[PDB]
């Protein structure tokens, strides 16, 4: 998935400029997501995770 | 949900004050909305000019 | 024409039901803030409950299922049912249109008491 | 498209764009080498 | 959860003292504290808020300011309008628990 050039950008939109994307027609990546170092918190409340 | 600090991106040592967020709205979030209404509500009985 | 009337309150014994209401004229409760607060005597305030826009109902710790609130449209009037009370609930009650953070409670109206003396 | 699409665009759930590509647009009449 | 250690409950003084109130908080308030005045029995009247702008219709004898742990309010012309219970509320953290606030009586 599309993720790197995305994630380290330097700056979004505010709250109410919230961004809202569609996606599909890629793969995760959890295990780098959780051992990156540079992401907080990976929290998954109505799947298993 | 991906969570991580971000004061590596977007934290300025002058104060970061471009996050706002409103107080007025009429209809409540439908489903799959964007809306960028400017309407100031007349809460009371003095019109807001 | 903007008015927010009280109506309700008593001395009502611990466990027993009582009915408070907030009727409110120059606004919507349904899709605005609103909330409920009492004051204990001899103790600075305390938040109870606030209802939202947008089918959103949050309680204090205290409050969390020993009040009932209900809301309408028709007159803008809000209705907290209260059953299973406690003896401690004795306190200065008000209703306030709270508007985030500005300041809070910058409008008073009077408030109303509510004695949960077993007498 | 001459060499308004659209006016507006609500609940936007999907676009696609392939590969750019490099076509002629000139009108003339003649023998044409594409088919697709 | 913020909550606020305020030392003071009930300060009594002579006619014309300084008034100063100080209400320090377990976390840091980022310039969201409020002043008010209470009177004795009477219901809350807000005079400070967002920790750095007056509201139409407060007298000039009272002051606040405070942008992080600290907070401070001041009165320089003691009056006996003032005797009354000045509280620190934190609209920052939910849930907003209101403060105790300190009584002065002269």
């Amino acid at each position: 998935c599309p993720f790197g050039e995305v994630f380290n950008a330097t700056r979004f939109a505010s709250v109410y400029a919230w961004n809202r994307k569609r996606i599909s027609n890629c793969v995760a990546d959890y295990s780098v997501l959780y051992n990156s170092a540079s992401f907080s918190t990976f929290k998954c409340y109505g799947v298993s995770p | 949900v991906i969570a991580w600090n971000s004061n590596n991106l977007d934290s300025k040592v002058g104060g970061n004050y471009n996050y706002r967020y409103r107080l007025f709205r009429k209809s409540n979030l439908k489903p799959f909305e964007r809306d960028i209404s400017t309407e100031i509500y007349q809460a009371g009985s003095k019109p807001c000019n | 024409e903007v008015q927010l009337l009280e109506s309700g309150g008593g001395l009502v014994q611990p466990g027993g039901s009582l009915r408070l209401s907030c009727a409110a004229s120059g606004v919507t409760v349904t899709s605005n803030y609103m909330s409920w607060v009492r004051q204990a005597p001899g103790k600075g305030l305390e938040w109870v409950s606030v209802i939202y826009s947008g089918g959103s109902t949050y309680y204090a710790d205290s409050v969390k299922g020993r009040f009932t609130i209900s809301r309408h449209n028709s007159k803008n009037t809000l209705y907290l049912q209260m059953n299973s009370l406690r003896a401690e609930d004795t306190a200065v009650y008000y209703c306030a249109r709270d508007l985030r953070e500005a300041g809070g409670m910058d409008v008073w109206g009077q408030g109303t008491t509510v004695t949960v003396s077993s007498a | 498209l001459d060499v308004g699409v659209y006016s507006s665009a609500n609940n936007c759930t999907f676009e696609y764009v392939s590969q750019p590509f490099l076509m002629d647009l000139e009108g003339k009449q003649g023998n044409f080498k594409n088919l697709r | 959860d913020i909550v606020m250690t305020q030392s003071p409950s009930s300060l009594s003084a002579s006619v014309g003292d300084r008034v100063t109130i100080t209400c320090q908080a377990s976390q840091d308030i980022n310039n969201y504290l409020n002043w008010y005045q209470q009177k004795p029995g009477k219901a809350p009247k807000l005079l400070i808020y967002d920790a750095s702008n007056l509201e139409t219709g407060v007298p000039s004898r009272f002051s606040g300011s405070g942008s992080g742990t600290d907070f401070t309010f001041t009165i320089s012309s003691l009056q006996p309008e003032d005797i009354a219970t000045y509280y620190c509320q934190q609209f920052d953290n939910l849930p907003w628990t209101f403060g105790q606030g300190t009584k002065v009586e002269i």
